[PDB]
């Protein structure tokens, strides 16, 4: 199984947050955790995707845009695999030091969002998910967002997805009825990275007001890239209709 | 860029 093989052997560790959990949650507290730990579980999507089957086959401009519109659902749907590995759904993994219960979702003022999340995870233990198709679902989520302007090599990022659908199908061979399911929960994962991108937007916007620190390439990214998102300049690829 | 920076590393 080689395809197979290369995500398990490629597939990201573990990574802490370092936030001090010997301290009264603050609001302040817990979102510049949640930047840092965004930052560090971006390094470590750019480790993992550069090591993807064929990716370094799309220009190299096309692999960076891909990844930084990628990434908050890329890093939805893994947390909310963890949550499920882990804890059974119970609360958000954020980190093995960040762990979320609804009192932390509260306190995060992303109530919303983490309710969502904690639905996606319950997801993965209702459809029976199994480890090889969430590593497949997970690498598919980098090609599932891209600019109406086009990218620079189109082509050579549509065949690239196209591969990695006919790995998914491969992986499923019934398999009408379990494409639709895997399809329905990857289409899921857009509206929560929409909403947590149009929440960090905010969030840096009024970083100054509330305390909130974002390190240099969190603050790049949300600024930069979001807004090509939000402004619906990019747009994630549906399966079902949306 | 810093991302691009980290990217071309
Ligand atoms: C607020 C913002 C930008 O820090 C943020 O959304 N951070 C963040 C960090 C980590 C993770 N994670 O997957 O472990 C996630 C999320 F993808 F769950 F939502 C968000």
């Amino acid at each position: 199984p080689i395809f197979l093989n290369v995500l398990e052997a490629i597939e990201p560790g573990v990574v802490c947050a370092g936030h001090d959990n010997n301290q009264p949650d603050s609001f302040a507290a817990l979102l510049s955790s949640l930047n840092e730990l965004g930052e560090r579980q971006l390094v470590h999507v750019v480790k993992w995707a550069k090591a993807l089957p064929g990716f370094r086959n799309l220009h190299v401009d096309d692999q960076m845009a891909v990844i930084q519109y990628s990434w908050m659902g890329l890093m939805v749907f893994a947390m909310g695999w963890r949550s499920f590995t882990n804890v059974n759904s119970a609360m958000l993994y954020f980190a093995p030091d960040l762990v979320f219960n609804e009192y932390r979702m509260h306190k995060s003022r992303m109530y919303s969002q983490c309710v969502r999340m904690r639905h996606l995870s319950q997801e993965f233990g209702w459809l029976q998910i199994t480890p090889q198709e969430f590593l497949c679902m997970k690498a598919l989520l980098l090609f599932s967002i891209i600019p109406v302007d086009g990218l620079k090599n189109q082509k050579f990022f549509d065949e690239l997805r196209m591969n990695y659908i006919k790995e998914l199908d491969r992986i499923i061979a019934s398999c009408s009825r379990r494409f639709y399911q895997l399809t329905k929960l990857l289409d899921s994962v857009q509206p929560i990275a929409r909403e947590l991108h149009q929440f960090a937007f905010d969030l840096l916007i009024k970083s100054h007001m509330v305390s909130v620190d974002f390190p240099e390439m969190m603050a790049e990214i949300i600024s930069v890239q979001v807004p090509k998102i939000l402004s619906g300049k990019v747009k994630p690829i549906y399966f079902h209709t949306q | 860029s810093a991302f691009s920076r980290l990217y071309t590393r």
